[PDB]
């Protein structure tokens, strides 16, 4: 998070740093079902927003439909509609990297569905993800204050957690027939209990 | 039964719904206008 | 870095954490035992702390 | 190297072509106004 600059802007990048906040995981409205009694039809609507999509898109801000385009009355029928799931976390640099003495640097990311609760705060993270900006910075419109400039965030699509001393991860190793079958073999001497003892430090 | 069109678009002062209240805003801050004569026949 | 027992003024003699003003979040407020890594630590008053 | 996005679309003040003075404009008398702030990042 302190050597993410600008110049990294809209290209894929990993970062890594320790997780300090996250939020809670909110359902996000994409498909909405309705139902007339006038007619005995069912219509529906579709919903996007702009952390969607990679490119840019000109927005169609449709409303939420009440009534029916002949003027009849509407009911929601909230088991036919479609929600998705949505987090956002804050990734900080890490406490046996950063210098001494200064303040830290940190970043958002933004995580959708699958990749919903997949860490913690406090654990040790490597993101992967795209390096985006949003909005205007106070172009739109006069707006005559020019302190502030473009926000900014990363798409995430990869999170990785990583084990390090001190902490609440857990190292976990794959295992491979070519170490199964070696543990299996020295289980079956009988001095193991002394090799295993002689071994520790 | 000289009537006109709308000038506006009336789903803002119609407070139809509570979620419409969300529909009517949307891409962080800018806000949601439909412009002079949004309506068409 | 040059120090005594108890430190200095209004700068402590091991890590200190701290949260930030702003984010209220954690980080090394400082001590002299981090800032001084890789270097030498000359202590004074040894047997007051 | 205030700078601001434009308050107006620039296709009208700009005659960029002969044929661009037939697309603006269509669908019977209704001018062509884009509205305010129209332009996008």
């Amino acid at each position: 998070p302190r050597t993410l600059t600008a110049q990294h802007l809209n290209k894929l990048v990993s970062v890594e740093g320790i997780v300090t906040k996250t939020s809670l995981v909110r359902p996000k409205l994409i498909r909405s079902v309705h139902y007339a009694a006038k007619t005995g039809r069912f219509h529906y609507r579709d919903y996007t927003d702009a952390t969607t999509t990679l490119t840019t898109r000109i927005p169609t801000p449709a409303i939420y439909p009440t009534e029916d385009t002949e003027g009849n009355k509407l009911t929601t029928e909230y088991g036919y509609s479609t929600f998705i799931d949505h987090q956002r976390i804050t990734v900080q640099e890490m406490p046996e990297m950063a210098p001494a003495g200064q303040l830290p640097r940190s970043i958002d990311v933004i995580l959708d569905d699958d990749l919903v609760d997949k860490t913690k705060p406090g654990d040790r993270v490597n993101v992967v993800g795209v390096f985006k900006s949003l909005g205007a910075g106070g172009m739109n419109q006069s707006n005559s204050n020019t302190l502030i400039g473009f926000k900014t965030l990363i798409l995430g699509n990869t999170v990785y957690p990583l084990h390090a001393r001190s902490t609440g991860v857990a190292a976990r190793q794959m295992l491979t027939d070519f170490d199964i079958r070696n543990i299996n073999k020295l289980s079956k001497k009988k001095d193991i209990f002394d090799i295993l003892s002689q071994s520790l430090a | 039964n000289t009537v006109s069109l709308p000038r506006s678009c009336l789903s803002t002062i119609e407070s139809e719904s509570s979620m419409a209240n969300e529909s009517n805003i949307g891409d962080e801050s800018t806000k949601k206008n439909c412009g002079p004569d949004p309506y068409i026949i | 870095v040059y120090t005594s027992g108890k430190g200095s003024s209004a700068a402590g003699l091991t890590a200190s954490v701290q949260r930030d003003p702003m984010t209220r979040e954690f980080y090394l407020e400082g001590g002299a035992m981090v800032l001084a890594d890789g270097g030498v630590v000359c202590i004074d008053e040894f047997d007051k702390m």
